[PDB]
């Protein structure tokens, strides 16, 4: 681990003496020698090194992404410096990524990160990080560049394989997918554990019917990443009760189901509307969830927040369902006409999140065709009634009639969660 | 990309700060 060019051991003894005040947690003091021995030494890497840790200490303890923010500048600062060791050139400025990624400056990240790779050519270990930049800002042609010229090299770099097959899944290459996602999980490497891949493989080989699917559910479920092999959605709170299926009573909710099960026929009323008249709001289903099949979807709230132009089209539905927050506000949800035509299989899948349950209001339900499954119980649509369920639990559907299927989906905070989370979660 | 219905993007939330 080299971090002293020559110039900073002649001065290790001041710089000793900083870095002590930091590891006793003394940060304000820690900081403030690291400025003096930084203005006494401007071109000391370690003086400089030392600021920026100190800066990162004290953004984590002040929570502060303005502390943080001129943190990053410092750790740029050591590796513009002169006689950078090559061990403090790299992990300075992979802290800086790693941390402006932290901050969701991602733009910011990737360039450091390809600044790392012109610098180190030959680290297979940062290409992977580079990589990784790709996909947090959704380039994924330029992550499968990255992942392949890693794996030319290292034909087995446990981590390019599951991030390699996690590409290609996204690609619907569900084949291809299968061996690099399984290899890639097995392999160990640091890295491979996380529940995205086990997520991604055992949907892949559902999709193709390999049975083996749920030996790696059992699998992920006993690493720890899913809740069961049944419920597998990775954005969660630990704690909330967790059924597939739901009765209006049941999720306290009792309310909005009636001022839906009564008022279904306006509901409908105006989403046949838009049918016939502003097709172009209804939408493609964009998410890969098709073995094949037509199903559209007209959204009038997303992540919580209401679509102006959606409600000119369903506009006395906007307003019966702007009295109730539970829905209207989840963050964590969709509040959407969802229509399906004949020959329509929706494959096997989850939401991403627990955080929510999914009430259905039929609408236009034709008299067969038309199943649903939810884990172990399959149930079918009334037009005027509502369902629940639990879409964080593996669904499926199948739409076989001789005629279009229209329903309304309103999303639901999960009902054992308090009003001070439904105010801090993540939206979704 | 969201995850509206799967969980097929990357990241499904974007933290930005604290
Ligand atoms: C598209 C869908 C299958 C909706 C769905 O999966 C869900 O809300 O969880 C439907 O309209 O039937
Ligand atoms: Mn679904």
């Amino acid at each position: 681990p080299k971090l002293l060019n020559k110039f900073d051991k002649t001065i290790k003894a001041e710089l000793d003496a900083a870095e002590k005040l930091r590891k006793r947690g003394k940060i304000e003091e820690a900081v403030n020698a690291f400025k003096e021995l930084v203005r006494k030494y401007p071109q000391s890497p370690r003086a400089r090194y030392g600021k920026a840790q100190c800066e990162d200490d004290l953004a984590e303890k002040r929570r502060s992404n303005e502390v943080l923010r001129g943190a990053i500048e410092t750790y740029q600062e050591v590796a513009s410096l002169p006689d950078v060791p090559a061990d403090l050139l790299k992990l300075s400025l992979k802290r800086r990524s790693d941390r402006q990624q932290f901050l969701g400056h991602m733009r910011g990240s990737l360039l450091t990160l390809q600044r790392l790779v012109q610098l180190f050519p030959n680290d297979t270990s940062l290409k992977n990080d580079l990589g990784v930049g790709y996909l947090l800002i959704g380039d994924n042609d330029n992550a499968k560049k990255v992942y392949e010229e890693v794996l030319s090299v290292t034909p087995n770099d446990g981590f390019a394989k599951v991030h390699y097959g996690f590409i290609l899944k996204a690609q619907n290459k569900i084949a291809e997918s299968i061996p690099y996602l399984k290899e890639g999980i097995e392999s160990g490497d640091p890295g491979t554990d996380d529940g995205r891949f086990y997520f991604h493989l055992g949907d892949a080989m559902q999709r193709v019917g390999n049975k083996e699917a749920y030996k790696w559910y059992e699998l992920g479920h006993k690493r720890g990443h899913f809740a069961s092999v049944w419920q597998r959605s990775l954005y969660n709170v630990n704690g909330l009760k967790a059924q597939p299926w739901w009765t209006p009573k049941e999720t306290g909710y009792t309310e909005l189901v009636k001022s839906l099960e009564r008022n279904w026929k306006l509901i409908r009323d105006e989403g046949l509307a838009v049918m016939d008249k502003a097709k172009g709001l209804f939408l493609p289903e964009d998410e890969n969830l098709r073995e094949k099949g037509d199903w559209s979807q007209f959204t009038l709230w997303q992540q919580g927040r209401r679509n102006e132009n959606a409600c000119k089209g369903a506009p006395k539905t906007c307003t019966l369902l702007e009295k109730f927050p539970e829905t209207t506000g989840c963050r964590r949800g969709q509040i959407k006409y969802s229509i399906m035509h004949p020959g329509t299989h929706v494959w096997p899948h989850t939401g991403p999140t627990n955080c929510r349950l999914r009430m259905h209001l039929g609408l236009v339900i034709p008299k067969e065709g038309c199943k649903i499954r939810c884990a172990n119980e399959t149930k079918t649509w009334e037009e005027g009634k509502v369902l629940i369920f639990d879409d964080s639990f593996e669904h499926e559907v199948w739409q076989d009639a001789s005629s279009f299927r229209l329903i309304f989906i309103v999303d639901v905070w999960h009902p054992e969660l308090t009003p001070q989370q439904r105010r801090s979660l993540p939206a979704i | 990309g969201k995850c509206k219905d799967g969980l097929g993007e990357y990241t499904c939330t974007s933290l930005e700060g604290f």
